[PDB]
């Protein structure tokens, strides 16, 4: 696993002593040589892991959500090219550096053989985050969104800490393989109530749950490019990622405690996505429909059923590089009309074409659209659920329909209609913004044909 | 199958005299059409005939079969009710189709602009047409027997679909 | 590809012969075909079983007793 | 290739109301006392081809002469070349 | 063809009837399958003996591998970590063979209902009896075992499911 | 249908219903009763593979009709003989069942008429 | 389409037969600069008859404002080519 | 006479049968005429940005601004606890959770009954 | 309105349907009982049918 | 001609335990009556469009 | 000229790899493409075999 | 659209309009010519019967009456023009219209083609910036104390002088550009 991480870690000083205006092609080139080199782990067992080591292991959860941590970079550096233009070379040089931190903890994250390691990681990886908000955000709210962003985040998952320590002074051990075949069931009670909620809430928080999903507007409409793309596509994982491998010894309490949740999130991806029917704001609109599809996450992994733990897998994959997309584009035309609002740029389809048709591509996907595996995760995570109880289609065809309409609605406020008059500084699309689009999505089209990369581990 | 054909040269024919009457579509500005432009006059003559079943046409083949196994089955009386209003409706909605955008007096403004002399709309319409006109006996006698006939009928009974056309 | 046709302001458009016997004579083929399968085929229509009368069945092919043995 | 031919708007004093139903219309409105300014506006409706009109029935049996004729001929050569 | 076994994949003796033309008038059919074969088949059947005559130049073998039998679960000590691991391994093996064995019969009763066409109930009766036996198995064996299946897991079931039948006979003798 | 308005707007009683029917044992009119006559076996009828709803006792001429549309295929006007046979087999068909729909009704007529007579009889 | 390219004189000419047809004007009075309530005498309700024969014979409707402040058959003309966009 | 028009809430009243548009009053027509005079300056101001040859850039709406800032930004700092806001949001943050809750624990505790019972069917029932 | 009495109309007419004036459709082999479903092993009640 | 009928399964898209996707064609008389129709329509259809949508 | 050219580029080659793909690859594996079994009337004999369905029973027949 | 609008619609404004719009539904009523010929001359008979009123108290409670009438049978599927408002192709065009800035980021390889065009355009943009400068001044002196009371705008009175605020009414794209 270390031929991965080294790479990471020599990103570093090629940063730090390349030329003041040769920074972002060697950064670029050499993440592409590691993504590629990351592809390796694709090929997986149907029997237990990859143990490389006592430290890192891999499987075929483990494996897609590092190749796509490890392909994001990149994109995040050609997105990040255009407005850090006017930046000293040491900044510029910072921001790459906290980019480059941010990869390296989360591959490590995504390893982690052992728990308390994984939670060191994870709580590792909001520091860059916050810094990369806090600093070079446009508004005088990221202030306020990073407080929050840190906030509820730590209240989730300093509980868990206690926990997972407890679980060592009683298991003996936290090495996810010794969890694994020596789980006992937990019983009825108080305290096992408690310490499901503190195991649990931990990663609730951060997918964000229903009500706990305040945060994630601000930091998302808060933060550059950058931020917005690592924290939509990868961050959000996290607490799906958490919450597969930490259930096997929850049961058979999960039988009832899912009760709470599930509700909160069967109605919660109502409500989100009636949220995102009036809307002044992209980011904002983009944010409440990623609430919404990890709304959806969060009824699969609680189901508890092998075709849930599948259409997680997928949904979370999908859900990443389109909301990854989406971002992109809302920063596209942020940085032409510098107003970011949904109805001040109108009509873009006539003055930009290409672009049209990328957004027309990305709401295509968005809106689950077949046979992109998009539609294969929340499928599966539909039969799952219809399997569990036979009224929960009801509303789940409900998100399904009132999803397609912010998603058309979002492409037909922006590209559609008249142009704006007195808007005559829409330059034609650069070849960077091109090329992040076609990057983000023929990887989608491309895993469409091959669905067992990315069906996790119950396959 | 028989919907596709004649449905479709209907909507080209509408399509035609649309384009020729300078992109208007109210039936209140079309005038007399039946001299004016006779290709597409005989061919919206021929998908309406069709359409509503005139025996040993395209419409005939089926919709006088759904008529007559609708009567002769064990259903509800309203549904063969709306059934038989429905076909009369058709007709008459056939009717005004026919008599407001041919045999009135024309309505459309004076530069007149009316053509018909294109090889691809003869040809797209025409190839419908022979297809409104042949397809339902060939394709009817051509595929292998799949029910029961209503070999025996009442005259009343058997008649009924040309009588409430 | 068709010929050149000028407007007329107000006076019947001109119409070539070509399109007016195309017309002509697609009306007549479907009138020919009707009246050729009414001809050929007339039991389509009118029907070929005639429909029997229930209550001209003689009692002794329907099974009933003068009212009085069963 | 368009058509520029230089098309001429014919002379104005052709368009008389005699001879159509707007002369109905002129003797009903001067049964009241009344006149219609517009009257010959739209008389080029009724003067040249528009002026013979078409029924229902004459249109539904567009080609009734014809196809007949063709039955005819079809059914006699039937007949003669069966009886054999 | 030999790429498979006819036993495992029963197939009728698939008997078509002789063309029996009752008038001199000539079919298109024919004609049509004749020019079909004279210009795609010949070609096709040059270029597929061209390249098994490459193939068979250079020719080399690969093998199936066969699997040791280890101790299952019910022969484990309490945390014997090794030999748990073995019986798991087995066991995640056995769960695949058993999903392959499910997937073979229903592969027989899709391609049964198929080729037997509008008379499909009657004849795929064979068919429909040893999915339902095989399905029934299966269900008994892995159902509701959950996400996180396990060999313990699904030794419990087998022992609950013993004990039920267990006492349910022994209610029905001494009835 | 006349029947519906009869049985809809009339006596219910007085006529059948075709849910149920038939109401009445087969040898109450006479004890001849000859057996209907199956002429196309199981296997051939199999094998032919028709329909379930085409498996009645006209099968033989529908199986006359498929091999002269199998055999004479693209003259596909050829065979109307066979056409003809099926058709007028289905009707006899449907003439039976039409002849036993009228002898239940004229049986209920004369076991309602039975019972009125004895009611009648024993009022009086 | 195959609609011709409509000029300056093919709008003015159609502009002036469709007056002349209207018995109320004199023809021979009538000129391209004769004003409708002075020259001619006509009502307010003449004028927008005469504005509604113009929307017919050209096939596009004038909004009322624009209609209203409409009284020589020059500033028709002007006002329909503008409209659309006629060169000569 | 003729049948009334009974105005609506989707359906409003017409400009032409407005009561107030048909008695005038100079106020009025004082207050049409300062409105059309606001009007004009407003006009007046985005015709002088609009066609000014120097500008390549966005002119910025105060009004777009105002509307943006009231519907996202504005909203708590004029909230007040009330007894209707806090019947509303009790209700319609509480009642479906429970009402959802309710359903789907009676149709999960019904079917565990059949299940226990042994009368449910699950043949064929291998996926779930 | 006019939805509610298409309603009530449709079930007036489901609680009185139409029908012919015949009987029940009848099938040989014991009401199609081999090819119907199956079971070669029971030998059910035969179903003769009347001819008239 | 005689009532072939054909299903051809021919790209194994993936396998989800005992669920088995693939490319699989149904080629009965509803495929075949229905295939030759649209594809006429289309082609009458897309040759009047050349003429119509010209401009 | 153009028409057998469009002929031979756009039917020909994709019907070549299409045939090729089925008959060398598709039907290789079992139940990939599975036929209807061919109708049997009796009076039919069989390529196969050679036997011969027997007739039926004979019927009554008249108009 | 063109004329600048008034604070308030007189009496005899109202009447056209009710005239106007009364004679549309009419035709859009009476399908063919005589009769909505016939029809019109009749409302136009029944119209000016008082049209000599001359107090105003009645006359506004006439065209009220009027407007009733009007609502109850206004053809709830009047005829409209294709290019209006509710026409079947109001917008149809919309899509095709381009603003005449994009020529400015225009590549020089695409600006090679069209040579003297673009040379046309430069100097309309020297003329619009010489103008520009002209007519702000032109229009600060124009206007009165407290701002402008109507949206109209001044002619030119110069020699050289042009229209003010007439860039973007001159270069309109077109009415079917495409
Ligand atoms: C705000 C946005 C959402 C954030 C996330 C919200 C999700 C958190 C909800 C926590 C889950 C439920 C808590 C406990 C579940 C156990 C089931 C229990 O509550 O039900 C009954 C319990 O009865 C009563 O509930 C007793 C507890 C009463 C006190 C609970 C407070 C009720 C409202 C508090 C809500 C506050 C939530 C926010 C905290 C800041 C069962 O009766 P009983 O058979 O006897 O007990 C069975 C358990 N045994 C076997 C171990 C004994
Ligand atoms: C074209 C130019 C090249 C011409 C020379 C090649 C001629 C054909 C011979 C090619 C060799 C055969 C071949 O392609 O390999 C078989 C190979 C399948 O591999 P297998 O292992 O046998 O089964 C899949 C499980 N792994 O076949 C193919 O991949 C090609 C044909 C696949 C069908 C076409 C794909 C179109 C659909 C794409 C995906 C769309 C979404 C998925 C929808 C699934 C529906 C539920
Ligand atoms: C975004 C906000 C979310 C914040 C997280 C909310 C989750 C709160 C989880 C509970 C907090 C404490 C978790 C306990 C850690 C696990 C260890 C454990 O459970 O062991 C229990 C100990 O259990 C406890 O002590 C738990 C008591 C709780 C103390 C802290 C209370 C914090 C607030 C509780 C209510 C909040 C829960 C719901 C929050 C909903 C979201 C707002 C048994 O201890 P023993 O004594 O060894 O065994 C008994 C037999 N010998
Ligand atoms: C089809 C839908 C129903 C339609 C029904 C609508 C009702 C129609 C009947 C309306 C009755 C009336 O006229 S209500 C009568 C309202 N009162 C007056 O009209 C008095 C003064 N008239 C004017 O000033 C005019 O402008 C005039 C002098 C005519 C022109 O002047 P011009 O010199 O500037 O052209």
């Amino acid at each position: 696993m270390l031929k991965i991480i080294i790479p990471t870690t020599m990103l570093l000083p090629m940063t730090w002593m390349s030329k003041h205006n040769m920074i972002w092609i060697n950064a670029t080139v050499h993440s592409l040589l590691i993504s590629l080199i990351s592809l390796s782990l694709l090929n997986q067992l149907g029997e237990n892991s990859l143990n490389f080591s006592l430290t890192f292991f891999s499987d075929s959860l483990s494996a897609p959500l590092l190749v796509l941590t490890t392909w994001l970079l990149p994109l995040m550096l050609m997105a990040s090219q255009s407005h850090l233009s006017k930046e000293t070379t040491t900044r510029k040089k910072l921001y790459i550096t906290m980019l480059i931190l941010l990869q390296l903890f989360l591959i490590m994250t995504f390893t982690a053989t052992e728990l308390i390691l994984f939670y060191i990681l994870f709580e590792a990886t909001l520091v860059p985050t916050l810094i990369i908000i806090t600093r070079w955000g446009n508004q005088t709210e990221r202030l306020n969104a990073g407080l929050y962003f840190l906030f509820y985040t730590l209240a989730g998952s300093l509980p868990l800490l206690v926990a997972l320590v407890y679980i060592q002074n009683t298991t003996g051990s936290l090495n996810f393989l010794i969890i694994h075949y020596w789980s006992h069931p937990l019983s009825n009670s108080w305290s096992n109530i408690f310490m499901w909620l503190a195991c649990i809430m931990a990663f609730m928080v951060k997918m964000p749950l229903y009500g706990l999903h305040l945060w994630l507007p601000k930091a998302h409409v808060e933060a550059p490019i950058a931020g917005s793309m690592v924290l939509a596509a990868v961050l959000l994982k996290l607490g799906g990622y958490g919450m597969m491998r930490i259930t096997t010894i929850l049961n058979p309490l999960t039988n009832y405690m899912a009760y709470p949740f599930l509700m909160l999130s069967m109605w919660g991806m109502i409500m989100t996505s009636s949220i995102c029917l009036r809307q002044t704001d992209l980011k904002s609109l983009i944010a409440y429909s990623s609430v919404s599809h990890m709304a959806l996450v969060i009824v699969a992994i609680m189901i508890q059923t092998p075709w849930s733990f599948m259409g997680a897998t997928a949904l979370m994959i999908a859900h990443g590089l389109t909301s990854s997309m989406l971002f992109c584009l809302a920063n596209t035309n942020y940085e032409r009309v510098h107003s970011r609002t949904m109805i001040l740029a109108r009509g873009l389809q006539t003055l930009l074409p290409l672009m049209a048709t990328w957004w027309l591509v990305a709401s295509l996907t968005n809106l689950a659209l077949p046979p992109s595996i998009n539609l294969i995760g929340e499928l599966f995570i539909i039969t799952a659920s219809f399997s569990w109880s036979n009224i929960t289609i009801i509303l789940m065809g409900m998100n399904m329909m009132i999803t397609a309409l912010y998603s058309l609605y979002m492409l037909i406020t922006t590209q559609r209609g008249k142009y704006t008059h007195h808007i005559n500084n829409i330059k034609p699309s650069f070849t960077r913004e091109n090329a992040l689009m076609a990057l983000h999505i023929l990887p989608l089209l491309l895993l469409t044909l091959n669905p067992k990369m990315i069906l996790g581990p119950l396959y | 199958c028989m919907h596709a054909f004649f449905k479709a040269m209907l909507f080209m024919c509408s399509g035609s005299i649309i384009h020729s009457l300078n992109d208007e579509q109210d039936i209140r500005k079309m005038g007399g059409l039946y001299k004016a432009m006779p290709f597409t006059t005989t061919a919206l003559i021929i998908g309406s005939l069709a359409l509503t079943g005139m025996p040993y046409l395209t419409g005939f083949y089926s919709k006088d079969l759904i008529i007559e196994a609708v009567n002769m089955s064990y259903t509800n009386a309203w549904a063969l009710l709306m059934t038989l209003i429905a076909t009369s409706l058709t007709a008459a909605y056939s009717t005004r189709i026919i008599f407001f955008a041919f045999l009135g007096k024309p309505r459309f403004p004076p530069l007149v602009l009316i053509n018909e002399n294109n090889p691809l709309l003869i040809n797209s319409i025409k190839r419908l047409l022979i297809g409104s006109i042949f397809a339902g006996f060939i394709i009817s006698n051509n595929i292998p027997p799949m029910t029961v006939p209503n070999t025996t009928m009442p005259l009343y009974m058997k008649m009924t679909a040309l009588i409430v056309t | 590809g068709g010929v050149h046709i000028e407007p007329r302001y107000r006076q019947f458009p001109q119409l070539t012969r070509s399109q007016l016997i195309q017309a002509e004579f697609f009306s007549a083929t479907m009138w020919f075909w009707i009246l050729w399968r009414f001809w050929h085929d007339s039991d389509a229509v009118l029907g070929h079983f005639p429909y029997p009368d229930p209550s001209q069945w003689t009692d002794e092919e329907l099974g009933i007793l003068p009212d009085d043995e069963d | 290739e368009h058509g520029h031919s230089k098309m001429e708007l014919p002379d104005y004093k052709q368009w008389k109301i005699e001879g159509t139903p707007l002369e109905t219309v002129q003797e009903k409105l001067a049964a009241r006392g009344l006149r219609d300014p517009w009257g010959r506006n739209e008389a080029w409706r009724y003067s040249g081809g528009f002026a013979n009109n078409v029924s229902f029935v004459g249109a539904l049996l567009k080609g009734f002469k014809w196809g007949f004729a063709a039955f005819v001929v079809a059914v006699g050569a039937e007949y003669y070349l069966e009886s054999q | 063809p030999d790429s498979w076994d006819k036993d495992v994949y029963p197939e009728p003796p698939r008997r078509t009837p002789a063309p029996a033309p009752q008038t001199s008038l000539p079919n298109p059919v024919t004609y049509l399958t004749k020019i079909f074969d004279l210009l795609v088949d010949r070609p096709v059947t040059l270029a597929r003996e061209f390249i098994e005559q490459q193939h068979a130049k250079n020719r080399y073998y690969y093998y199936h591998r066969e699997f040791r039998r280890v101790p299952d679960i019910t022969e484990c000590e309490e945390k014997d970590i090794l030999c748990m691991f073995e019986a798991e391994m087995q066991w995640r093996r056995d769960y695949k063979v058993d999903q392959e064995i499910v997937n073979i019969i229903q592969e027989r009763l899709k391609a049964c209902q198929q080729r037997e066409g509008e008379s499909y109930r009657q004849n795929c009766a064979k068919e429909l009896e040893q999915f339902t036996q095989v399905s029934k198995a299966f269900q008994d064996r892995y159902s509701d075992l959950g996400a996180h299946y396990s060999a313990r897991k699904c030794l419990a079931k087998q022992k609950q499911r013993m004990l039920a039948e267990r006492k349910a006979a022994k209610e029905a003798a001494a009835a | 249908g006349a029947h519906l308005a009869r049985r809809y707007l009339g006596d219910a009683s007085k006529e059948p219903d075709p849910l149920r029917m038939p109401t009445f044992p087969p040898d109450y009119g006479f004890p001849e009763r000859k057996e209907r006559e199956m002429v196309a076996t199981q296997q051939e009828m199999n094998d032919a593979q028709l329909m379930l709803q085409q498996r009645d006792y006209c099968a033989h001429y529908l199986i006359q009709l498929l091999k002269c549309k199998r055999d004479s295929f693209p003259n596909f006007l050829a065979c109307k003989h066979e056409q003809h046979d099926w058709d007028y087999c289905e009707h006899l068909d449907y003439v039976k069942r039409m002849k036993e729909f009228e002898r239940e009704r004229r049986l209920l007529q004369r076991k309602k008429r039975r019972e009125q007579r004895e009611a009648e009889m024993a009022r009086g | 389409s195959d609609a011709p390219p409509l000029t300056l004189e093919a709008i003015k000419d159609r502009v002036l037969y469709v007056l002349k047809l209207y018995d109320k004007i004199d023809p021979e009075k009538l000129s391209v600069n004769s004003h409708f309530m002075k020259d001619l005498g006509l009502d307010s309700l003449d004028q927008v008859e005469i504005i509604m024969a113009m929307e017919d014979e050209f096939g596009f409707e004038i909004p009322d404002i624009d209609a209203e402040k409409l009284m020589c058959p020059q500033e028709i003309v002007d006002y329909i080519a503008d409209k659309k966009d006629v060169y000569e | 006479s003729f049948p009334k028009y009974k105005p609506s809430r989707l359906a409003t009243l017409p400009a032409t049968l407005d009561p107030a548009e048909y008695d005038i009053s100079p106020e009025t027509r004082k207050a049409q005429a300062e409105r059309l005079a606001i009007r004009s300056r407003l006009k007046r101001e985005y015709l002088l940005q609009y066609n000014d040859p120097n500008r390549l850039g966005v002119i910025e709406d105060p009004a777009l601004i105002r509307w943006t800032y009231a519907r996202s930004a504005n909203i708590y700092p004029n909230f007040r606890p009330t007894p209707k806001t806090s019947l509303l949001g009790a209700l319609f943050g509480i009642g479906p959770l429970f009402f959802w809750y309710y359903v789907f624990k009676t149709d999960r505790d019904k079917k565990e009954k059949l299940i226990q019972e042994g009368k449910l069917d699950q043949t064929f029932n291998i996926s779930y | 309105g006019f939805v509610a009495f298409m309603l009530f109309m449709f079930w007036v007419g489901e609680i009185y349907p139409s029908y012919q004036p015949v009987g029940p459709k009848q099938y040989p082999y014991n009401d199609l009982y081999l090819e119907r479903g199956g079971d070669p092993t029971k030998e059910p009640e035969p179903v003769v049918h009347y001819e008239i | 001609h005689t009532g072939q009928e054909m299903i051809i399964s021919n790209w194994h898209w993936m396998t989800l335990q005992t669920v088995e996707l693939s490319l699989s064609f149904k080629m009965d008389y509803f495929s075949v009556m229905f295939i030759p129709v649209a594809l006429f329509v289309t082609w009458s259809i897309m040759e009047f469009s050349m003429w119509y949508m010209h401009s | 000229y153009r028409h057998s050219i469009f002929a031979v580029t756009h039917v020909l080659i994709p019907v070549w790899i299409i045939h090729y793909y089925l008959k060398y690859h598709v039907t290789a594996k079992p139940y990939t493409v599975v036929e209807r079994k061919p109708r049997i009337f009796p009076g039919d004999t069989i390529l196969e075999t050679g036997e011969v369905i027997p007739l039926m029973k004979e019927f009554p027949d008249q108009h | 659209a063109f004329s600048a609008p008034a604070a308030y619609l007189t009496h005899q404004q109202k009447v056209l309009r009710l005239y106007k719009r009364a004679l549309r539904h009419l035709e859009s009523w009476c399908v063919h010519r005589d009769k909505y010929r016939y029809f019109a001359c009749l409302m136009r008979a029944r119209f000016d019967e008082h049209k000599n009123e001359k107090d105003m108290v009645k006359a506004t409670q006439l065209l009220r009456q009027a407007e009733e009438e009007f609502w109850y049978g206004q053809h709830p599927q009047p005829y409209i023009f294709p290019e209006s408002p509710g026409g079947t192709s109001y917008e149809r065009y919309e899509c095709y219209k381009v603003p005449e800035w994009c020529l400015d980021d225009w590549h020089p390889s695409e600006k090679a083609m069209y040579p003297d065009y673009f040379a046309k355009r430069e100097q309309w943009k020297r003329l619009r910036r010489e103008s520009w400068e002209r007519e702000v001044k032109q229009l600060q002196e124009e206007t009165p104390p407290g701002g402008p009371r109507t949206e109209a705008l001044p002619p030119a009175r110069k020699e050289g002088d042009l229209p003010p605020l007439w860039w973007h009414i001159v270069t309109r794209p077109r009415e079917r550009p495409m």
